[PDB]
C-alpha cells in the first residue's frame, strides 16, 4: 500500500514461485521460469522473525496474578483486589490488540518496500540495456540467455 | 527477452487485521494466543499436588473425622480445594484469621505433624469424653482428631497449666480452640466452673479468651460453638496455656518442613495421574506458545494471560485472490 | 493541454500534534475526548436514584428523627450522599463495620422495611421512655425510630430473651445497638443492674457485648455513647438476643427486595427532575463520544475517563497556509 | 513528509477542489477545471475511518473505577486504593497521548503516500504521451479534450 | 563536473536496537535511563531528614532510654529507619495500630513535645518507682521516658480520674499504655487491686482496657507485657482517663506543628552531610535525565523508575563500517 | 531500509562531511569538496529533538510508588500491595522497551526518507542538465564552477 508495488505497479503475486517471498520471472529463447531472490527473501525473513521474537521476548514477564482469599467482612478489599486485576489484564488486552494491529500494518508495508527496492535494484543494474514496461518487467534491447539471466540475479550483470 | 520482478502468492486462507483494514488475507501468519489445556490437575515438575478433595484447609488441619485420608500427607506442589468443601467445621464455629493462615500455607510445600501434648498426659481431667454427634465417624460420635476436648473429672476441673517449648529447628504451627456453650447448665455439666478462661502466650502472643454462653440457631444439632485459634511458634520459643474450662487443647502441631512457591486453587477437578509444567483451575498447559485466554489465576511455567478471542500476526504478505 | 495531480485544501484552523511536529494545521480532525456534562444528578435508565440529601446511610437506616422523608423509600438506581451529612448519629457513638455495610448497599436497589419485634410487645420493660435531647424532633426529645431504647420497669430489668426467625425468602438486614453510659448512677437509673450484657447469635454470629461506663467529652450534650451493630440474617435462620440491660432493641429490619449494579456517590448536587444514561459526581453525560476527563469515579453507560486537556486525531491532511 | 509529494514535489493544496481529498486539475482548449479522483479518495476515507474506529472500538473497556469507603484507621489501604487509580489512569494517559501522536504522524504519511501513488498511477497510464513537469503536472504531446481528460480519470486512457 | 547527494558517517561505536534488527551502529544516540546515585542520604531541599539510626518510631515516641538523641528533634524532611532497629520496645509488648501511626507520621514534618500531665502531679500514687531492668540507662533500671509507670502508695491504689483538654490550635498525638503482669502476686505487689481496668475517652474514643495476667516466655527478662495505645486529640476536645491499676500514664504528648509530603524509608545508610533533590534507599539522584532503574520506592523530584538494563534512542543514522 | 537510499542506491556514508547529517560532495575543475545541506539537516534535527522530548515530556508523570507498612497478620494485603507494583512497573517496562524499539526503527526510516527527498530535490532542480548515475551522483552536461555548485545547494540553480 504505502510503497505502491504490491497490488500497485505489480498487479498480482506469483503462485508459481514457491522457493521465496520475492523473486524473478524470466522469459527468453531457452524458455521462461520462476526463481527466487535469496538475499531479499532472507533479509525479510530475518527481520520478520526478529519482529515476532521481540514481541514475545520483551514480555518478561507481564503481570503474574496469583489468587487471594478475602472473607465476608472484607468485601471492600476483595473488590479492590478484584478491580486491580480487571484494570491490569484489561491494560494488556489493549496493548496486545493494538500492537498486533499496528505491526500487522507495518509488516505489510515492510513487504511492499522490499518488492519496491528489489525492482529498483534491477533497474539500476540494467541501466539503459532494457526498457521498463511499468508492470514490473524489463524488456532487454539485447539477447539475454540463461547465463545472462542468472547474472542479473547474482547482481553480476554488467559488473563493469 | 524479459525479466520481471514479483512476489509470492499461495492458496492461504489465513486473514489478519491491521489498523487501516481488517480481514486481509496473507500468505503466512503466526498465532501467538494459546487456547488449549489438557483439562486436568497435574503434578508440578513431577511432584503430586495437595488435593484436599471434599475437605477444607480447616477440616484438614484440625483433623475433621472425615478427612482421615490426609492424616499424614507427603510433600506437595500446590493446594487444590473445592468451591464449597462439605467437610469443614463439623462442629459449628469459626476459625480465627483463617484467610491469613490459608495464605501462609500457600508458600509451604511440606508439613511434619508432631505430638506436643500427649492425649494420655491429662492426669487431672477427662480427655476421651469430648465427642459430638455433629462430628460423626462411622456412625459414631467423634471430634477433630488433632485437638482434645477436655472435660471435668470427678466434678472438678482444676486449672490447667501447660506449655510446649519449640526445641526443633523449624517453625511450628500450633492450633487450639475454645468452646462457647449454649447455657449455664451445659457449662456446669462439662466444666464445673461457671466463670472460665483461656490464656495463651508466647514471645509475641498474649491472649485471654473468654467463652460466651448463649442460645443460638442449631447447626448440625448444636447451639454451642467451637472457636479455633493459631500461632507460629518460633524455634526456641515456648507456648503457655492456662484454663479452668472450655479449653480445646492441642495434641498435634505442624513442623514446617519444606517451603517454596505455591498457592491454594479453587477447582472441581480430580487428579489426572499426569505430569505437567503449568496449571489453571480448568486445566494444565503444554505448549511452546507465549500467550493465553483460558483463565486469570495460575501457577507454573505459564505463558502470559489476556482476555481476547484471537491474536494473530502477519508474517507473509498480502495474498492475491 | 495539461493534467495535474494534487490534493485538497480548505480554510480549516484545526491543529493537531504528531511525534515529529506539533500544532500542524489539517483539513479535518476528530475530537475524541468529552468534556461536557449537564451538571445534574439524573435518573438512571428512567428510575430515580436514592438521594439522601442531608442524611447519611447510618441516619437513614437507624431512623434519625430528621430523616423522616426516607421512612419508606421506593426502589432506587444509585445512592447519593453529601460530603458531610449533618444528620448522622444524633446520639453520639459509632456504627460497627459501617463501611462494609455502605459497600453492601451499593449493590442493592430496593429494601422493604418489616416489623420484626413490635414495640408494644415488651411487656416486662418500658419501651417508650428512651428519648434524648441529642435527638430532637419538632423541639421534643426523640430517638432513632427503627430501634428501641428499653428502660427498667418498676425498678427491675428482667433478662430479655427474644428472637426472630427469618421466615421470608429474602435476606434480612438487622440492626441493634448497645448503650455505653457515663457513670454507675446512670446505669442504675436506666437499667437497675450494675453488670449487664448483650448476647446475639445466628448460624454464624456469636457475640456478647458489654457496655462501658465512663466519663467522656460531651457531644450533643451526651457523655454516653450508642454503639450499633448489624448482620445479614439468612432465609430460615434465626437471630437470638439476650440482655439484662443497655440493649437498643430492633423493631424494624430490612428485607433485601431488589439487587443490582449501583454504588454510593459523594456529591453536593440536588435532583435535576431529569433522565440520563451516565453519571459523575459533578454531572451527567449525554453524547456519542468515547472518552472524557471530567471525573474519575462513575456509574452508567459511561465512555472511558482519562486525565488530559486535549485529544484530537488528524483525519484530513496538512492544510496549506 | 516521508513520501515527498505533499509539500514537496507537489508544492501546495487546491482550495478549489472540494469534492474529494485527492484529484485532478486539467487544462485544455475547452477550459480548465478541478475534479476529484473517487477511488483514491474513498480508499483513504475507508482506511482512516477504520483507524479511528479501531482506536475507539478496541477499548472494550478500559478500567471502570467505582469508588470505595475507607475509614480513619484504614489510611494505609485508602492510600493503596488511591495509588492504584493514580497508576492506572496515568497509564492510560500515557497510552492515549502517545497513540494519538504516533497515529497522527502515520495518517499524514498515509495521505502523502496516497498522493504519490495517484501521481504514479497517471504516470504509468500516460507513458510517453506526455512530459512530467516535476511539479505534479503532465503536458500532453497531443490534443487531450474533455473525453480524453475524463478517460485519464477513469483509468481508461490508452486501455490498449 | 559532478554533484553527489549523501549522508553523514563517523567513528561512533554506539549501537541501538529496533523491532526488525538489533545492535545497529548509529552516528548519535541518546541515553534516557539513569543508573547513578551518590550513595548517601541527603537533606531534601536544604533541610535535614529524621534519621532515627538505631531507634524505631515506637522507641522514639515512647522515649526508650536509648533514644535520648531524639528527645526534642527539629523539623524534618523525611523519616529514615533501619531494617531492624535494635532499640524498639525495651520492655516487651505491642504497640496498637503501629503501622497506621507510622503512616500518619510520614505526612508530618514537625512535632512539638508538650507536657500534659506533670509527673509530679500524681499526689496519691507513686510515680518514680516504675523502672525495669528490661529498659536500662547507663547500667541502671529505667523506662520509656514519655510515659509513667504508676505504682501503689501505702498499699493503696486509688482510682485515677484525670483528663487533658486540648486548648491548643493543633492536633495532639497522645500515648498511653497498659501493663499485663505475669501473675496475681505481681498484680498485688504493684497495684494492690486484683481486678483492674483502664477507660479512655474522647469525642470519638471509647475504650476500656483490661490487663491480662499470665505466664509467658521471658523477653529481656520479663514475662510481663506492656501494651501501648494512641489517639489524635482534636483542638478543643478532651481526653479522659480512669484506672485502678496497670495504667502507664502519659506525661508528654505531641503537638503536630508542621505537615507536608514525606514517608518512612528503610535504609542502612548514614547521613552524608550533603544536600539533594531526590532520594532512594540506596542513594540520592542528581541529574537532568528522565528515567531510572535503581530502586522502586522514592521521594523527591525524582525522574521515573523502571526495571530495565538499557534504554537508548537512536538520534543519528546508521553508521557505515 | 524502507526508502532505499541509505545503504541502498547510496552505498555508504561520508566520514569527510562533518558539518551536517545530509549534504553534498561536488567535483569540478576548481576542485572537490564536502558541504552540508543546512535546511534538510535542520529539519531533521528539529523533528528528532521533538520526538525525543515527546517521549520524555508526555510522561507526566508515571506511577509514583511510595512505600507502605503491613504487619505479620496482613500478609494478604501486603501481597496485594506487592502485586500491584509488580504489575505496574512491569507494564512500563513493556511500554518503554517497545516504544524505544519502534521509534528507533522509525527514526532510521525518517533519515532514509530524508536522504531520498534531498536526492529528488536536486533531481528536479537539474532536470535535463545532468545525468543520474544511480549511485546518488549527477554528472553535468555543462561546466559547473563553484558559483554554479553553490547555486544548486541554495536551491537557486535555473531559478527560471
Ligand atoms: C472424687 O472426689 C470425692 C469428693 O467427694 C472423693 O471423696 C472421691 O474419692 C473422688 N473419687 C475418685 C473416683 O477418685
Ligand atoms: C425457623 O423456623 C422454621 C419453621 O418455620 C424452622 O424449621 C427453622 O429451623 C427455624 N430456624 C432456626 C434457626 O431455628
Ligand atoms: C412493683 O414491684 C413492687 C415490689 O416493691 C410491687 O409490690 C408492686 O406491686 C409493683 N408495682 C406495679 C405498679 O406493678
Ligand atoms: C475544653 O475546654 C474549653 C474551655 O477552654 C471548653 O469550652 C471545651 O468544651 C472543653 N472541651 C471538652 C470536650 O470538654
Ligand atoms: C498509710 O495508711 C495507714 C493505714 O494503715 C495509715 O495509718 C498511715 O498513716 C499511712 N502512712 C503514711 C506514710 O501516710
Ligand atoms: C526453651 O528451652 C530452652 C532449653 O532447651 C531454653 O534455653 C529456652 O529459653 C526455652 N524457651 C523459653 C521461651 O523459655
Ligand atoms: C552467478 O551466475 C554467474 C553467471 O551465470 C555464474 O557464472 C556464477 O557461478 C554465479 N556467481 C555467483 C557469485 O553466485
Ligand atoms: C471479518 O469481518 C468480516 C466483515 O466485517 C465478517 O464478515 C467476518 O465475520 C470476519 N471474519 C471471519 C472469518 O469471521
Ligand atoms: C501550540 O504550541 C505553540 C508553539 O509551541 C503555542 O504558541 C500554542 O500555545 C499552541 N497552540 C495553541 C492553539 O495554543
Ligand atoms: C469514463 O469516461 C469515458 C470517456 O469519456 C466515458 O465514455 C465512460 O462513460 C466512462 N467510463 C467509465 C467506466 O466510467
Ligand atoms: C548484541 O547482541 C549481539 C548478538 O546477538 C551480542 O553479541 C552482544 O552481546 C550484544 N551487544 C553487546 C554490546 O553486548
Ligand atoms: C547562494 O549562492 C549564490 C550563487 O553562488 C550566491 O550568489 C548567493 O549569495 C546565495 N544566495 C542565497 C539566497 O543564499
Amino acid at each position: 500500500g504505502l510503497f505502491g508495488a504490491i497490488a500497485g505497479f505489480i498487479e498480482g503475486g506469483w503462485q508459481g514461485m514457491v522457493d521465496g517471498w520475492y523473486g524473478y520471472h524470466h522469459s527468453n529463447e531457452q524458455g521462461s521460469g520462476y526463481a527466487a531472490d535469496k538475499e531479499s527473501t532472507q533479509k525479510a525473513i530475518d527481520g520478520v522473525t526478529n519482529k515476532v521474537n521481540s514481541i514475545i521476548d520483551k514480555m518478561n514477564t507481564q503481570f503474574e496474578a496469583v489468587g487471594r482469599e478475602f472473607n465476608n467482612l472484607e468485601r471492600r478489599i476483595e473488590n479492590l483486589n478484584k478491580k486491580m486485576e480487571d484494570g491490569f489484564l484489561d491494560v494488556w488486552t489493549y496493548n496486545a490488540e493494538l500492537l498486533v494491529l499496528m505491526e500487522n500494518e507495518r509488516t505489510l508495508d515492510f513487504h511492499d518496500s522490499n518488492v519496491k527496492n528489489l525492482y529498483d535494484k534491477v533497474r539500476l543494474q540494467l541501466r539503459d540495456n532494457a526498457k521498463e514496461l511499468g508492470n514490473g518487467c524489463f524488456e532487454f534491447y539485447h539477447k539475454c540467455d540463461n547465463e545472462c539471466m542468472e547474472s542479473v540475479r547474482n547482481g553480476t550483470y554488467d559488473y563493469s | 527477452d524479459q525479466i520481471c520482478i514479483g512476489y509470492h502468492a499461495n492458496n492461504s486462507t489465513e486473514q489478519v487485521d491491521t489498523i487501516m483494514e481488517k480481514n486481509v488475507t496473507v500468505t503466512h501468519a503466526q498465532d501467538i494466543l494459546e487456547k488449549t489445556h489438557n483439562g486436568k490437575l497435574c503434578d508440578l515438575d513431577g511432584v503430586k499436588p495437595l488435593i484436599l478433595r471434599d475437605c477444607s484447609v480447616a477440616g484438614w488441619l484440625l483433623g475433621n473425622p472425615m478427612c482421615d485420608e490426609f492424616i499424614n500427607v507427603p510433600e506437595w506442589s500446590y493446594i487444590v480445594e473445592k468451591a464449597n468443601p462439605v467437610n469443614d467445621l463439623c462442629y459449628p464455629g469459626d476459625f480465627n484469621d483463617y484467610e491469613e493462615l490459608k495464605h501462609l500455607l500457600s508458600r509451604i510445600n511440606h508439613f511434619e505433624k508432631i505430638q506436643i501434648i500427649p492425649k494420655s498426659s491429662w492426669s487431672s481431667h477427662e480427655a476421651s469424653l469430648g465427642v459430638s454427634s455433629a462430628c460423626p465417624y462411622q456412625r459414631k460420635s467423634s471430634f477433630f482428631r488433632n485437638v482434645v476436648w477436655l472435660i471435668k473429672k470427678n466434678s472438678t476441673y482444676p486449672t490447667i497449666k501447660r506449655s510446649y517449648n519449640n526445641t526443633n529447628q523449624e517453625d511450628l504451627l500450633v492450633l487450639w480452640g475454645i468452646h462457647h456453650p449454649k447455657d449455664a447448665a451445659e457449662q456446669t455439666k462439662l466444666y464445673q466452673n461457671p466463670t472460665t478462661y483461656i490464656s495463651v502466650g508466647t514471645s509475641t502472643l498474649n491472649q485471654r479468651l473468654v467463652p460466651r454462653i448463649a442460645t443460638r440457631s442449631k447447626v448440625n444439632g448444636q447451639s454451642g460453638r467451637m472457636e479455633f485459634f493459631w500461632t507460629i511458634l518460633k524455634p526456641n520459643d515456648a507456648i503457655n496455656f492456662e484454663s479452668n474450662g472450655n479449653f480445646i487443647a492441642p495434641e498435634y502441631a505442624y513442623k514446617i518442613v519444606k517451603k517454596g512457591d505455591s498457592t491454594i486453587m479453587k477447582s472441581e477437578l480430580e487428579y489426572g495421574n499426569c505430569n505437567t509444567k503449568c496449571q489453571t483451575p480448568m486445566g494444565a498447559i503444554n505448549s511452546s506458545m507465549p500467550f493465553h485466554n483460558i483463565h486469570p489465576l495460575t501457577i507454573g511455567e505459564c505463558p502470559k494471560y489476556v482476555k481476547s478471542n484471537r491474536l494473530v500476526l502477519a508474517t507473509g504478505l498480502r495474498n492475491s485472490p
